[PDB]
């Protein structure tokens, strides 16, 4: 067997690298350190973060939001720290009941979950905002913001804007472990079938394959990493031995093949395609069909 | 919105899912025809452009600018004739159209088939601040934080013939990843050899792409401590052809 | 109303064109379909009542 | 018709069997032995289900439907007409799939590249063989394995799934879900940050890898790599397909009751089960 | 004022020919709304 | 390879050349017992570690109505 | 109006035919599939009962 | 302008023959609803 | 007829040889498996 | 009031239309299904019970 | 009228015939496909009925 | 830039005749082809 | 400022043009009111 | 209070404005759609009980 | 009419005739599925009518 | 209580105005919405049943 | 001293100006405050 | 003209044969078809 | 008929007899399997009724 | 840590606490107005 | 280029003159196949 | 951390102080809206 | 002459005759092993 | 001295914040 490079053989360090000054305010960065159990598979530098104002306000809300979670479980718990291990996974912090419609429920009946869907709303907002500012002052495009908007997309739906359109809250997921994933087989029974939703399909369709993606495209740059396959950035502007028999490897396979630069708009498109169209099938769900196998019986694809 | 339909069964869900039937054709219409910024105009066997070119359109020309100004357009034809091997040592095996071509010589040094290197640009590769991307670990301070030293370890070939030992190491710089080896034969000279297509030993280092013979002819860096894209094309595509073309 | 014209200095003539005519094809649609979903101007349903179709 | 580069890359050479019997290219595709016998698979796969379409009376394909042997047949080869036609299919696939692979290996010797797009694909075989040879025969029947078809397969999931209650209470499959999350968001966040850099603002020079590095330690304190990202998403795939077929595996071969009466273990441990409140009292 | 390119008389004649595509959409849009009153009337 | 040695037609008796065809031959038939050895090593394989199972795997409920 | 002819001008010939080819198509499948789905314009149901075609 | 690189003239040749086709499509058109209404109108 | 001998002008007969054991080894299994699903030829 | 026209110094007109024609675009769509979806101010159902259209 | 031929001097034949013979048959395709859907002018269906030859 | 394919316009007259020919007689058979359907089983 | 690469002339010029479609929109989205307050009062 | 002009040396101004107009727009609009919840100030549901629209 | 030959001046004719023969054989195959799933026209089940095959 | 200005030499002041605009709007939100969702406090509760406008 | 860029010149005609438009905001907003009191006062 | 190389000669020499082809496969299947209407009428 | 020889011109003979004998092969198995899957052209479960075997 | 000179930051902390304390005015005259119309004392 | 095999006209000849051979004898065998199954179990 | 102990420790004390006040609200007792309700007779 | 592999016409000969002298043995077994089948369970 | 401003500072919010606890008992108390 020869290497496969799925490990390094030698792991090379020096001084941290504190990151490329472009118009970031570089003051607001931490330190840097070395992990050596990363760098077997990637890089060993931890490090340096950047902490503006749009990290810091995404962190103590998503804290509070954590926290305000963590807290009404332990009122579930009767403050008992052994019910509250015994019990994690089993608490939930549960939407409103449907008799409050998107009203501002008590806070023992749902107001605690309204509060905690606000901090999370600001939080992963400010995230996204960060995400966007990063790539700004860095000179790059703005791609990640775009593909983060699709998983908002999809999370957004679920929480806010199909319970907007319900008419109430308590359609709205709750926050627990196994909660929630109640909420998601109920989901599903409620509405006849969720597989026969057809953009529940697409949405499998694009999540099986960004996994078929990611693992083509996964091993065929480690198949040429003998030719300085995985500098890709260096490939798209001079073409290599490392593009060309990765080109031909699937030209010859599939009849078709991509580009440096073009797989990963494969790449971004297949992922986004996940929840895209999870969102709109999610939408769809109680909205405009509330039963999909029967749909799915008066539109064909599904035995009468 | 539940049961409400435009006309026969087509609801807002049936619109919804031929919308985006027509935006996923699209989208593979647009996917398709950036991936054909490479490699197009199609040819045939005997070099000419070839008469059928699929149902998608080359995409109009787009620019990459690099950080020393030379605006790189893709598709081009002077792109395309930059990295356009010449004088190739092929010769075809039959008339017909998809059969595969003869090196008409040692295909190693005339670098066609598993051996085939591309005209990238003569330079060194750069990263952000200018300097060169991969440099010898002599040239820096760095060290060998964990793993296996290669360091002065003996180069066991293929053929299980000792060829020389390990005297240093060319590390990425940005990416704090080690690249080559330098190797220094018995002969004097030395080599660089892709850390990809090597193996260290807890002893020893041994390379199973190429026999001893074929250590003397691995193609030269012109500066000894500076790698250039070309050469480092050329250097991989030499022992990662060796596989097919070592011993036979 | 005598400088409307160098709006094309500001956009592509071809971006605009493209964006337009998308615009243009998906509202008028989106309009038809309104009506259609209202019986009382689904213009097909009213064909059928004044003149004594069959619409099974 | 040939890439601008394909020429220099078409030589004899790589084959497994054959030699250079089968050795050229028909188009854009390169035909080896597997080649002829993943053509010879493929189409009598496909013709099969056509078969199948036109013994099942019906030619809409979204209603098509091969269907395995009944449970009580066991493992025996069943005739034809009942379930055995899904039989000659699972072969006639897994030929198909495995040649394919075989194919693969070829084309990755005569390009001289690294062997692991065949091995990958091998996984996506491995779980594919999971569910209609390794479980179904671990549980004693053909029946067990799911139909060839397009929404009928779904039926198959969703009557598997609910035999075990819920079956995201099944820990395997909490890992083989959280792991094709993973990488999805792994897919997005690399197809982003290569396109970011390569497609930088107007203005702007192409960025470089060390533009990558910075803006993932910016937005997360963490930077993979370029070649550490690879190296993950195809980890990341594979655990994940690993993962799900050893759920299905373990479902009604080793675990045979509600998923979520399994997580009880951890309830009913003997110094904090009989404590009152909380959830489970 | 030049993100295109046209020469400010390009822009005219691309103005002028614009306006006339979209004089003649209004007319036809304008007569198929007074063809729908008389048919049959929304307000 | 190995087994898929070159013949010498122009020196070589028609029993050399007879026994070559046959070694060719059986060389094939070799491969083709690698698919289904490996076929049926799964299928019998899975078949008995399904034997020593805890026997509620033998009587789960069909998928199939 | 006489200046319409410098729409291609601006769009290529070959670009506009193709998209304008689509488009028309479309539409064209899209309203008679819109009869079809209304049994009282379905030519074919309408035939049916006309000549008595069982069906 | 002249993105597409054509000539005035040529636009005109173009241009003349589009209107021909798109004259004799809407001709067709036209006889396809006057048919339609008069065998099953819808107004 | 007696002309057939051209085939080995067109395929190489070292490599057909294997080629033909595979055809010929998986054509033997496919008709033993064929007689699996009647009882009545079950030999096993 | 007159310094409004420094907007432009700050703000890119590319990007300020595009904005400003996707927000004016949306707010006016979600007026008009408001007043839709109020039946007191739905102007088809209002004219379906003026002119007694059959509205099946 | 007689100037059509210069839709060739835009399109390449190659490009067109293929694109025009794949229409063409999806088309007639999907056009038998309705008739077949529909059982008043399935000839399949009327042929048996009218032969009398399974009707099962 | 009124040439894409590189015909002549001699060519594109001789290539467009023969393209004619070829549509005349397709129309021809679908014409056929309507009236047999039409006295079979009438549409209208 | 100059954040745009505007010129202090090509800016006044742009929101002149800008103002006057602006101008434009308000008088028909009053007039349109205006239809709306007679035929269907909200207040 | 003559010095509250140096913000715009402290702030973006193009940052600034976007958020301040994003902000200025939801504020709006949550204001105008808590009113439309309550029928008391609805002024759609109000209009309707005045002139006489439904009043159902 | 007489011109037609003038098509293998612009389809290459390796390339016609394997999507000829794919086609030919795709669309014989289907055709005959089709009368197979249909009774009336299955003559298999035809013949065992006729003959009492069973 | 006079020194207090040095705390603008350490804290970038950027920061600390977007953290006092965000708590503060927060927290102004908060208050609200406990006095709407309060009976005896909701000021539009209490405008309806001091004018009698719907009570509904 | 400047932390974005703009001169202290720059920061009165931006300062000036926002507050012009502030100034508008606020008195349509009083005007509409004044309406909706006279028309329906929550108060 | 000849995008594929072929000469006028030999592209007739193609179509002869290619029509040679074309005729004896449509005979067969005109007998085919006549064979299948006298056993089993679909009309 | 005479000149069918000219097929040899155009298609390599290697890639004609690869293809054909795979579809030979593909074609001979798809009808006898067809056969085996109808129960009165099975040669095998008729020649268990005709001699009787197991007849199950 | 700020980058921010001793008089530059004199008029920064003037300016702050000069909006803070007009903010504060506001809040407390709101207060009372609410104190006069719906005590909650 | 009406040669893309390479071979010549007297190369064709002969290799189609040994395919039709082999066809001719496939035919007859089918045929043969076809007369006995039709006289065990006649599918007309 | 001169300029970013600050910050944590203002969250604790906000989260603490938003959370207690509300937790008054919750229990009828130590809520100042409702005895203000029963006094003025809102 | 044409010898796509490299064979001479001689040694083609040569290599088939050969070949069917093996292929004539292989069907000869073939069908003695049919007659023991034919015999035991004939499938007719 | 940055540690002398947080004293002072910090002390003075404990200062009233005793002065509200008590506040609160002399209008609603619980001790
Ligand atoms: C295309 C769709 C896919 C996708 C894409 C995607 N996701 C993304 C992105 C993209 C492109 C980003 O750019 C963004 C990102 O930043 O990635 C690194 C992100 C992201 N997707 C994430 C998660 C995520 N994505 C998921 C899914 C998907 N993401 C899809 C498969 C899921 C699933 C499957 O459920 C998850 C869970 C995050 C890693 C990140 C957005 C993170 C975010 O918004 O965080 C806000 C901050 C918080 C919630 C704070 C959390 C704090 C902790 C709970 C600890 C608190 C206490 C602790 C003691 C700390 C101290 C606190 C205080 C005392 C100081
Ligand atoms: C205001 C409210 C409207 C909602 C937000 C809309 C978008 C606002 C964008 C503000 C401008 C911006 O993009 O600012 C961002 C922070 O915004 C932030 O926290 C925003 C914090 C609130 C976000 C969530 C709001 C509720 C949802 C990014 O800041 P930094 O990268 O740390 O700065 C680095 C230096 O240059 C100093 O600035
Ligand atoms: C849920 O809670 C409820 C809603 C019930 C109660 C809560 C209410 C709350 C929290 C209310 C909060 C209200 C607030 C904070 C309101 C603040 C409003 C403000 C500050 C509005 C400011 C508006 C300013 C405007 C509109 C300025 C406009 C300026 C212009 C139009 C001029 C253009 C600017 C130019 C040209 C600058 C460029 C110049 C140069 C030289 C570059
Ligand atoms: C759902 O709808 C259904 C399917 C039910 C009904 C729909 C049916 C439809 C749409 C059917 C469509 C049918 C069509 C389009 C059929 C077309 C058939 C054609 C064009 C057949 C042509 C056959 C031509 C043949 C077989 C030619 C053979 C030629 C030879 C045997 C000679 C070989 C010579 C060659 C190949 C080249 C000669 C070379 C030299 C150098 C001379």
């Amino acid at each position: 067997a020869e290497y496969q490079n799925f490990f390094n053989q030698v792991q090379v360090a020096g001084a941290p690298e504190m990151g490329l000054k472009e118009d970031v305010d570089t003051y607001e960065r931490t330190p840097a350190g070395m992990l050596s159990i990363l760098g077997w598979m990637g890089n060993a530098q931890i490090g340096p973060i950047y902490l503006g104002i749009a990290g810091t306000v995404s962190l103590v809300f998503g804290a509070a939001w954590f926290f305000t979670i963590g807290v009404w479980y332990w009122y579930q718990a009767g403050f008992d720290p052994f019910i509250f291990m015994r019990d994690l996974f089993f608490f939930s912090l549960e939407p409103p009941p449907a008799e409050y419609g998107l009203a501002l429920a008590p806070l023992k009946q749902g107001g605690v979950w309204q509060i905690a869907s606000l901090f999370m709303a600001i939080s992963v907002i400010a995230w996204w905002v960060r995400v966007y500012t990063r790539a700004d002052q860095l000179g790059m495009g703005k791609h990640m913001a775009w593909a983060f908007l699709s998983a908002i997309w999809l999370w957004s739906v679920l929480g806010f804007w199909r319970p907007i359109l319900m008419g109430s809250w308590s359609v709205g997921v709750p926050y627990g472990i196994f909660s929630h994933l109640d909420w998601t087989n109920q989901f599903s029974l409620d509405h006849g079938n969720l597989f026969y939703n057809p953009f529940h399909g697409l949405s499998i369709a694009a999540l099986y394959g960004s996994a078929l993606l990611f693992a083509m495209h996964g091993a065929t740059i480690l198949a040429v990493t003998r030719f300085g396959g995985e500098r890709e950035l260096e490939q798209i502007a001079d073409r290599g031995t490392a593009s060309e028999r990765a080109a031909l490897f699937w030209r010859w396979t599939m009849g078709f093949n991509a580009t440096m630069e073009g797989i990963h708009r494969w790449a971004i498109w297949m992922a986004v395609m996940v929840t895209l169209t999870g969102g709109i099938g999610i939408l769809l769900s109680g909205t405009v069909v509330d039963n999909w196998y029967v749909w799915a019986q008066v539109h064909g694809y599904a035995p009468v | 919105m539940v049961g409400v339909n435009f006309f026969g069964d087509f609801d807002l869900a049936s619109l919804a899912i031929w919308s985006f039937w027509a935006f996923l054709a699209y989208l593979i219409y647009y996917l398709q025809t950036e991936n054909m910024r490479e490699g197009y105009p199609l040819e045939n066997d005997d070099g000419l452009p070839s008469a059928n070119q699929g149902p998608f359109p080359v995409p109009s020309p787009k620019t990459f600018e690099l950080a020393d100004g030379r605006k790189i357009v893709v598709p081009s034809v002077e792109n395309e004739e930059a990295h356009r091997r010449t004088d190739l040592a092929l010769e075809r095996t039959s008339v017909n159209e998809g059969y595969p071509f003869r090196p008409t010589g040692n295909p190693m040094l005339d670098g066609v088939g598993p051996a085939s290197w591309v005209p990238r640009r003569d330079e060194p590769e750069v990263d952000a601040h200018g300097h060169n991307k991969i440099q010898p670990m002599r040239k820096t301070e760095m060290t060998v934080s964990a793993g296996r030293d290669p360091r002065g370890m003996p180069v066991q070939a293929g053929d299980t013939e000792v060829v020389g030992k390990i005297v240093d190491m060319w590390v990425d710089i940005p990416e704090q990843l080690v690249r080559y080896l330098e190797v220094e034969l018995n002969s004097g000279k030395k080599k660089l050899l892709p850390m990809t297509m090597l193996k260290i030993w807890s002893d020893r280092v041994r390379v199973n792409a190429i026999t001893s013979d074929l250590f003397d002819t691995i193609p030269d860096i012109k500066s000894p401590d500076v790698v250039t894209k070309l050469e480092e094309d050329k250097i991989s595509a030499y022992v990662a052809g060796g596989y097919m073309y070592a011993k036979g | 109303m005598s400088k409307f014209y160098k709006i094309w200095l500001v956009f592509d003539p071809r971006r605009v064109f493209v964006a337009q005519g998308v615009f243009l094809f998906l509202l008028a649609v989106l309009i038809h379909l309104i009506l259609l979903s209202t019986p009382a101007f689904n213009w097909l349903t009213v064909a059928t009542a004044k003149h004594g179709y069959v619409a099974a | 018709a040939l890439l601008s580069f394909e020429r220099k890359y078409r030589v004899p050479g790589g084959t497994l069997i054959g030699g250079s019997l089968f050795d050229f290219w028909v188009g854009p595709f390169y035909v080896g032995f597997f080649g002829v016998t993943t053509i010879f698979f493929a189409t009598l796969g496909f013709l099969l289900i056509l078969w199948g379409a036109a013994m099942q009376g019906t030619w809409n394909p979204q209603l098509i439907s091969i269907f395995p042997p009944p449970v009580e047949n066991g493992l025996n080869v069943a005739a034809l007409d009942k379930g055995g036609l899904w039989q000659v299919i699972t072969v006639c696939a897994t030929g198909a799939f495995c040649s394919w692979a075989l194919r693969e290996v070829e084309i990755c010797r005569k390009l001289g590249i690294g062997f692991h797009i065949p091995v990958a694909f091998s996984m996506a075989i491995f779980a594919y063989l999971v569910l209609v040879v390794i479980r179904p025969m671990m549980m004693g029947s053909w029946g067990y394995a799911f139909p060839y078809g397009i929404w009928t397969h779904l039926d198959w999931v969703s009557n598997t799934g609910y035999t075990y209650g819920n079956f995201h209470y099944n820990p395997f499959h909490m890992l083989g879900i959280s792991l094709f999350f993973t990488t999805a968001w792994a897919l997005a966040m690399h197809g982003a940050l290569v396109l970011s850099a390569a497609n930088p603002v107007k203005g702007k020079t192409m960025r470089t890898p060390d533009h990558e590095d910075t803006y993932f330690r910016d937005l997360m304190g963490y930077s993979v790599g370029t070649l550490g990202i690879h190296r993950l998403g195809l980890l990341l795939a594979l655990n994940a397909v690993f993962w799900s077929a050893m759920c299905m595996l373990v479902s009604g071969t080793i675990y045979f009751d509600l998923w979520s009466d399994w997580w009880y273990w951890w309830v009913n441990m003997p110094f904090w089960v009989d404590m009152a409140g909380g959830i489970n009292g | 004022l030049s993100f295109t390119g046209l020469t400010d008389e390009q822009a005219q004649e691309l103005h002028a020919v614009y306006m006339s595509g979209l004089s003649a959409f209004i007319a036809v849009a304008v007569l198929a709304h007074l063809a729908v009153m008389i048919w049959r009337p929304w307000f | 390879s190995m087994f898929d040695k070159p013949f010498d037609y122009e020196n070589g008796s028609k029993f050399a050349m007879g026994i070559w065809i046959g070694r060719q031959m059986a060389y094939g038939a070799f491969l083709g017992s690698i698919p289904f050895l490996f076929g049926l090593g799964l299928v019998l394989g899975s078949y008995g570690l399904g034997l020593m199972l805890p026997e509620r795997a033998h009587q789960a409920p069909s998928p199939y109505t």
